[PDB]
């Protein structure tokens, strides 16, 4: 129950904030003005350093239970599979670095 | 001179150091002047609700001891 | 060699994270085999007792079985103690 | 006559190799402009109170203009 | 009670938010030789008050936005977050005792990228759009060495609790065993919350830095708001996760002075190096992360899950 | 408890956070933008006073125009002034924006910036020094504080 | 009505999917997902999966769902058509609604109803375990298992991972 009261609390004011930051302005009646989808072109570089993010953030999610596997009667093959999943992401670091996947040079 | 930096570090520090002290003060006033119970796995909260029936009163930190005890 | 030490002596000089990094990882492959603690790990984590330790029905014929906790009898953790 | 400002060949032996090496890993002279700037933060500050106090001028200072009299 | 607890909170977060503006304003003032604010109040102490006031009741900018809805979104996102942040760290005792606290902030934080992606929706500007892309690509590189860290730092404390890295620290600052995972720590969470050096969101780079350039943006308070909230939050989580306090359970304002001490120092260091160094290039801090922090903290995660099953120095599960 | 003390004290606290925290948006034309720059520096630290150096245009509250205006250049400034959030405010620095100064009668120069925006200070000088600029950026933060748009407002 | 979070939350989770699945700008369908991963991981927690649930907030709204905003920035929307604001999205949100109305209606009041499955409507909490007093959390013992009951896991998830990152390079080469 308190986390939803303390979620419920934090989002709670962050939102009347928000809406007296767009009130209270309006106190000063200021005169008025009267003077002011596609590609955007997005890079395939900016794309891709978004995906790279994806596919190793992915690989991260694998390693998280890593503090609960150490606790296992079986350490040899925990470690032995640890050290497996760091160095394929590593091995992906090695083949995007080497075919200029992290190059910003058009 | 550097030393005037102090009176809003100072003026930082007292915020910063007010949720600790608050939650530390609020929790013994809540729990009978101990701190809170910590149950992160069922075994422990299978004892603190053992100790809420224990207590007769409906709060686990309400303890009985030998004086229970016949 | 000599060829291999110059190698090592180019990459130091122009790439030394990455030395750094397949140094440390190369010792976190080799060391785990080459370490005699690491068997006090598998001891360790063998030790810690997450389950209730069911009974034996004693039948008779098991000597080696503790009737009592403090008895003589059953795996020690004497070891533990002075590691 | 000239002088170069930029045509110094570094050394390649270990010595020399292994102290850039510290340089590049330990991040020595990125820690160095540190203590540069954590050296003026104890200094006095040059600012005058404005306009309690006023910059110096000298008598040949041109400012608002002005007609005499003998 | 509970909600006291909240309000406790909450409040001098606000607070220090705001006169933390004014500590940077002095102290990058006295490494400039000069004073920074000391006219409105004694020591310029209100001069946090007078800005407040003058933004809120400034004048709402133009032009106006693409999509009302993510205009307002995005502001909310921020400053809810930032706020959530706080609620389970240990000073001593958390508001939320959560068994996977750790995994929380990480999760929380993930979050924060969505109020840039909205705002840079809502701008209804094509150059607004594409800076608001660079700070999301910088924010998620430097989201996974801090994961990966956290990670290694972990297999020394055992669990995710964040209050059993007091326990983790109890003889010892993990600082000694981990200078280097703290060193790659420290400067990613300088590049998250994008500050300087990394500061590109405010540099000269990017295509809406130009001064005649307009896009619907705002307000400007709330955001500044929650973003130095983040400031101070992560420099409490440096202390925590790498100069753990000693807590005494009978007096436990001593842990919170000391650990306010070195939250306030570690915050310091961040105006102290925005003071000290001119601003990376954005593929250059590009760059620093993949190819010299991710290479080096893979291999410090292979090093400390090998290191404590080599020395038989695994932690405990509880 | 009338309306007038409320309104009144009311128009002194407004007036006291925005003179308090005024952001300047320099607009460095010319030689005029050197002194503006030598009262940020050490000896006059303009943030001193809560003035914030480099302000972006979208929260400034005064614009400084420091420099000769060009023809070429006068709708750009103009465009900038009508972005700026209100409450703005106008400082002419320098001879050349405040009339033409040395180049008054030429074909390509606007003869005061006040033909084009409104100007709320004048300073004099060329340059004005950095302390002459300092004193008029006081002379505004005085009159932000005589302003009375509480009391109008409640007098309507 | 505390009783019934988990019920609630799926009822909320069935209309963030009835918002996206109408298919307004992909701007706000992203929304809708994100709303409704949420609200999913919160389902997922009152069952006690904590780990299991944060995930889904790391992996799927702080990594997922950030790169799919990412991408339709760049290479879809830049600003959106006004929600319900065009007649097939519209009705199919009505639709979508009007369903879910009825399938809760139904189930509440005679608490029970039958659609393909037969469903209960007693409330969620009547099936759950009345033994618990271990000193671990049986989810992470689960997944933390996977290194040392799930070997040949690990290889397979290992090379699909890194097979995805040079299927994309190859991908979006153009050349
Ligand atoms: C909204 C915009 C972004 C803010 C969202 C904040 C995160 C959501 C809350 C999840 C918290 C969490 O997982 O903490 C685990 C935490 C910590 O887990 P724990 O395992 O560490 O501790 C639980 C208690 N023990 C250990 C004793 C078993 O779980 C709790 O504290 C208990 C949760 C109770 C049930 C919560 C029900 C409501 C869930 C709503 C989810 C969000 C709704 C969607 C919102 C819109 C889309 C984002
Ligand atoms: C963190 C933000 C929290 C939210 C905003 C703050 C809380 C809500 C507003 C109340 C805060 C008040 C701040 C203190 C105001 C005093 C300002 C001051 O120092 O004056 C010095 C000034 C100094 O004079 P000076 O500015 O001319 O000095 C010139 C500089 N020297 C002296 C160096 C040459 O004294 C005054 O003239 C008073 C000005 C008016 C002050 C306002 C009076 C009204 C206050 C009550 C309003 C009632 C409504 C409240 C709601
Ligand atoms: C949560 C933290 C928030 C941060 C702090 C937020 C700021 C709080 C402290 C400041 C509050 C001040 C509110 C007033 C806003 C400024 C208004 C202003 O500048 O005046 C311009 C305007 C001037 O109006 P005007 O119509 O005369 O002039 C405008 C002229 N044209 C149209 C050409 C542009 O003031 C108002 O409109 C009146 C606002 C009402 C203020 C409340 C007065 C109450 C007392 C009157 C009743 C008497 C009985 C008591
Ligand atoms: C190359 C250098 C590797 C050296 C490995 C030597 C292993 C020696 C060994 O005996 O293996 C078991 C090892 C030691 O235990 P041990 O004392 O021998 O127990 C004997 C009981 N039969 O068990 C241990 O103590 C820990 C074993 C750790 C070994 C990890 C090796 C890395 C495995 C991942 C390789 C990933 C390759 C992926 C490449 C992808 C390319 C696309
Ligand atoms: C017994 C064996 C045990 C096994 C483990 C042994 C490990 C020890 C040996 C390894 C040492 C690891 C050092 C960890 C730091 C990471 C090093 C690094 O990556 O820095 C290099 C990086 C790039 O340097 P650059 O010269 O530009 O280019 C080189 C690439 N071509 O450049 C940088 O990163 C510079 C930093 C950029 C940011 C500059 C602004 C911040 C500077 C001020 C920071 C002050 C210190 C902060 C400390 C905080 C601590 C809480
Ligand atoms: C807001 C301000 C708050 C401060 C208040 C006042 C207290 C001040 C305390 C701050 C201490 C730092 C300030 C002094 C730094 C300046 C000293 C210096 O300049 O040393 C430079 C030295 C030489 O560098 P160099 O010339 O390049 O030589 C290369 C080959 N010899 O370069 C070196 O030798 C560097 C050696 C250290 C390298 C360490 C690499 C980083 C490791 C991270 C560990 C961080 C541990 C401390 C974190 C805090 C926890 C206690
Ligand atoms: C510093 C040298 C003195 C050591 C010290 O910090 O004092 C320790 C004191 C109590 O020690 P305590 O941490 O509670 O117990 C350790 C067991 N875990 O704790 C205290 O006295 C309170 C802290 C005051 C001393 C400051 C220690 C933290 C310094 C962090 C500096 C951050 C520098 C960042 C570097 C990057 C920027 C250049
Ligand atoms: C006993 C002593 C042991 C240590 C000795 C180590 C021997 C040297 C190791 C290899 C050194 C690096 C080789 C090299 O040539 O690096 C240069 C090059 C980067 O140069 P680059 O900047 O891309 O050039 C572009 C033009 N400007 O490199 C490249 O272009 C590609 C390099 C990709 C490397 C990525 C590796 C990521 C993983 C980090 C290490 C983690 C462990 C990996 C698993 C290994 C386990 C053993
Ligand atoms: C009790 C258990 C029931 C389980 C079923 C639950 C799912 C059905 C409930 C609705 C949930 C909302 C799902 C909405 C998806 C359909 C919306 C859609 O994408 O349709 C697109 C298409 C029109 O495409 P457009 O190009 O924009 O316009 C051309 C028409 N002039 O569409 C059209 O041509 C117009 C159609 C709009 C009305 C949609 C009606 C629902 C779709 C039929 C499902 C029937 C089977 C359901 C069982
Ligand atoms: C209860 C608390 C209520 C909230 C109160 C918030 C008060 C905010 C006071 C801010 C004080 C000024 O602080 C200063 O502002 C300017 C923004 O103009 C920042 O300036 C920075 O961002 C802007 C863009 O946003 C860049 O144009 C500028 O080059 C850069 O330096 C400074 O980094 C900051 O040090
Ligand atoms: S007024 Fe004088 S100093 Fe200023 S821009 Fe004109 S010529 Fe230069």
């Amino acid at each position: 129950m308190n986390l939803m009261l303390a979620l419920l609390t934090n989002f709670t004011l962050a939102t009347l904030l928000v809406i007296i930051a767009f009130w209270l302005p309006q106190l000063n009646v200021y005169s008025e003005k009267t003077s002011p989808s596609a590609r955007l072109p997005f890079s395939m570089k900016f794309f891709l350093v978004a995906i790279t993010f994806l596919l190793f953030d992915l690989e991260i999610a694998l390693l998280l239970p890593l503090p609960w596997a150490s606790q296992t009667a079986n350490l040899n093959t925990m470690l032995t599979m640890a050290l497996f999943l760091i160095i394929l992401l590593a091995v992906s670091l090695a083949y995007e670095w080497t075919q200029k996947g992290l190059e910003w040079t058009e | 001179m550097w030393f005037e930096v102090l009176p809003g570090i100072a003026v930082m520090g007292v915020c910063l150091f007010i949720p600790g002290m608050a939650t530390a003060r609020i929790h013994r006033f809540s729990n009978g002047g101990k701190e809170k119970r910590v149950a992160h796995y069922p075994y422990q909260w299978y004892l603190m609700e053992r100790d809420r029936r224990v207590s007769g009163v409906n709060r686990s930190y309400v303890s009985k001891g030998l004086e229970n005890i016949d | 060699a000599e060829r291999v030490a110059a190698f090592l002596k180019n990459v130091w000089a122009k790439e030394p994270v990455l030395v750094a990094s397949f140094a440390i990882a190369g010792l976190a492959v080799i060391l785990p085999t080459l370490s005699p603690y690491t068997k006090y790990s598998l001891m360790i984590n063998r030790a810690t007792p997450y389950n209730y330790p069911v009974p034996l029905r004693d039948d008779g014929n098991m000597p080696d079985v503790p009737s009592h906790p403090q008895d003589p009898q059953g795996p020690s953790l004497e070891w533990l103690k002075r590691l | 006559t000239y002088k170069y400002v930029n045509l110094r060949e570094p050394s390649m032996d270990m010595k020399s190799v292994t102290d850039r090496a510290a340089q590049t890993l330990l991040w020595t002279e990125l820690i160095r402009g540190l203590g540069m700037t954590l050296s003026y933060l104890f200094r006095e500050p040059a600012t005058i109170n404005y306009p309690f106090e006023k910059g110096p001028l000298s008598p040949r200072f041109r400012g608002e203009h002005a007609l005499r009299r003998y | 009670m509970f909600m006291i607890n909240i309000l406790m909170l909450i409040i001098p977060i606000l607070l220090a938010v705001a006169f933390l503006t004014l500590v940077e304003r002095k102290v990058l003032g006295y490494m400039q030789l000069r004073k920074g604010p000391n006219v409105v109040g004694p020591y310029g102490l209100l001069q946090p008050i007078a800005d407040a006031i003058k933004l809120f009741i400034k004048e709402p900018l133009r032009p106006a936005t693409s999509s009302a809805s993510m205009f307002i979104l995005a502001p909310i996102m921020a400053l809810g977050l930032a706020l959530t942040m706080w609620i389970p760290l240990p000073m001593p005792y958390p508001l939320i005792n959560m068994n996977l606290g750790v995994l929380f902030m990480l999760a929380m934080s993930s979050l924060a990228v969505y109020s840039i992606l909205w705002s840079g929706w809502a701008s209804n500007s094509k150059y607004a759009l594409i800076g608001a892309l660079r700070a999301v690509a910088q924010t998620i590189s430097y989201e996974v060495t801090l994961a990966i860290i956290l990670l290694s730092v972990l297999l020394m404390s055992g669990s995710f609790t964040l209050s059993t890295l007091i326990t983790t620290q109890e003889q010892m600052w993990l600082i000694l065993p981990a200078w280097p995972l703290a060193m790659m720590w420290f400067i990613s969470t300088l590049a998250e919350t994008n500050r300087a050096p990394f500061d590109l969101t405010e540099g000269e780079s990017e295509l809406v830095s130009g001064f005649n350039v307009e896009y619907a943006a705002g307000p400007f308070a709330l955001f500044f708001m929650a973003e130095y909230a983040n400031i101070i939050m992560m420099n409490i989580f440096t202390a925590i996760l790498f100069l753990g306090t000693s807590h005494n359970p009978h007096m436990p304002e001593l842990y919170t002075i000391n650990f306010t001490i070195k939250s306030l120092l570690l915050t310091m260091s961040f105006l102290w190096i925005r003071a000290s160094y001119p601003r990376f290039r954005y593929d250059q801090l590009m760059h620093l992360l993949w190819k010299n922090f991710l290479p080096l903290t893979l291999a410090l995660c292979m090093w400390h899950v090998s290191l404590p099953i080599l020395t038989s120095g695994i932690p405990p599960q509880t | 408890s009338r309306g007038e003390y409320v309104v009144a004290k009311l128009d002194d606290l407004i007036n006291w956070a925005r003179r308090s925290s005024l952001w300047p948006m320099t607009f460095g034309l010319a030689c005029c933008a050197v002194e503006m720059m030598h009262m940020a520096a050490p000896r006059y630290d303009m943030d001193r006073f809560g003035v914030v150096f480099r302000a972006s245009p979208r929260q400034s509250d005064v614009m400084i125009v420091a420099g000769t205006l060009t023809n070429k250049m006068a709708p750009a400034l103009r465009k900038v002034y009508d972005q700026m959030p209100e409450p703005r405010y106008v400082v002419s620095m320098g001879s050349c924006a405040n009339g033409g100064g040395y180049y008054h009668y030429s074909y390509s120069v606007v003869r005061g910036c006040d033909r084009i925006v409104p100007v709320d200070i004048y300073v004099p000088g060329c340059p004005p020094t950095a302390e002459a600029l300092l004193y008029g950026i006081l002379q505004l933060q005085k009159k932000i504080k005589r302003e009375k748009r509480l009391r109008i407002w409640y007098r309507r | 009505m505390m009783l019934y979070i988990v019920f609630i939350l799926s009822v909320i989770f069935v209309m963030g999917f009835v918002g996206f699945s109408s298919k307004p700008s992909p701007i706000y369908g992203g929304l809708g997902l994100i709303v409704s991963g949420g609200v999913g991981c919160g389902i997922v927690l009152n069952f006690g999966g904590s780990f299991l649930g944060l995930m889904v907030f790391l992996i799927y709204l702080g990594g997922m769902m950030v790169v799919f905003g990412y991408t339709t920035a760049m290479a879809t929307e830049q600003y959106p058509e006004i929600w319900l604001s065009n007649k097939a999205v519209l009705g199919a949100f009505v639709t979508g609604l009007l369903m879910e109305f009825f399938m809760v209606y139904y189930v509440l009041k005679d608490k029970e109803v039958e659609v393909v499955f037969e469903f209960n409507g007693l409330g969620d909490w009547v099936i759950y375990d009345t033994g618990d007093s271990g000193f671990f959390s049986e989810e992470a013992m689960g997944i933390a298992a996977l290194y040392s009951y799930g070997t040949w896991l690990v290889i397979v998830t290992g090379w699909s991972l890194l097979i995805g990152v040079v299927v994309i390079m190859e991908i979006t080469r153009g050349n």
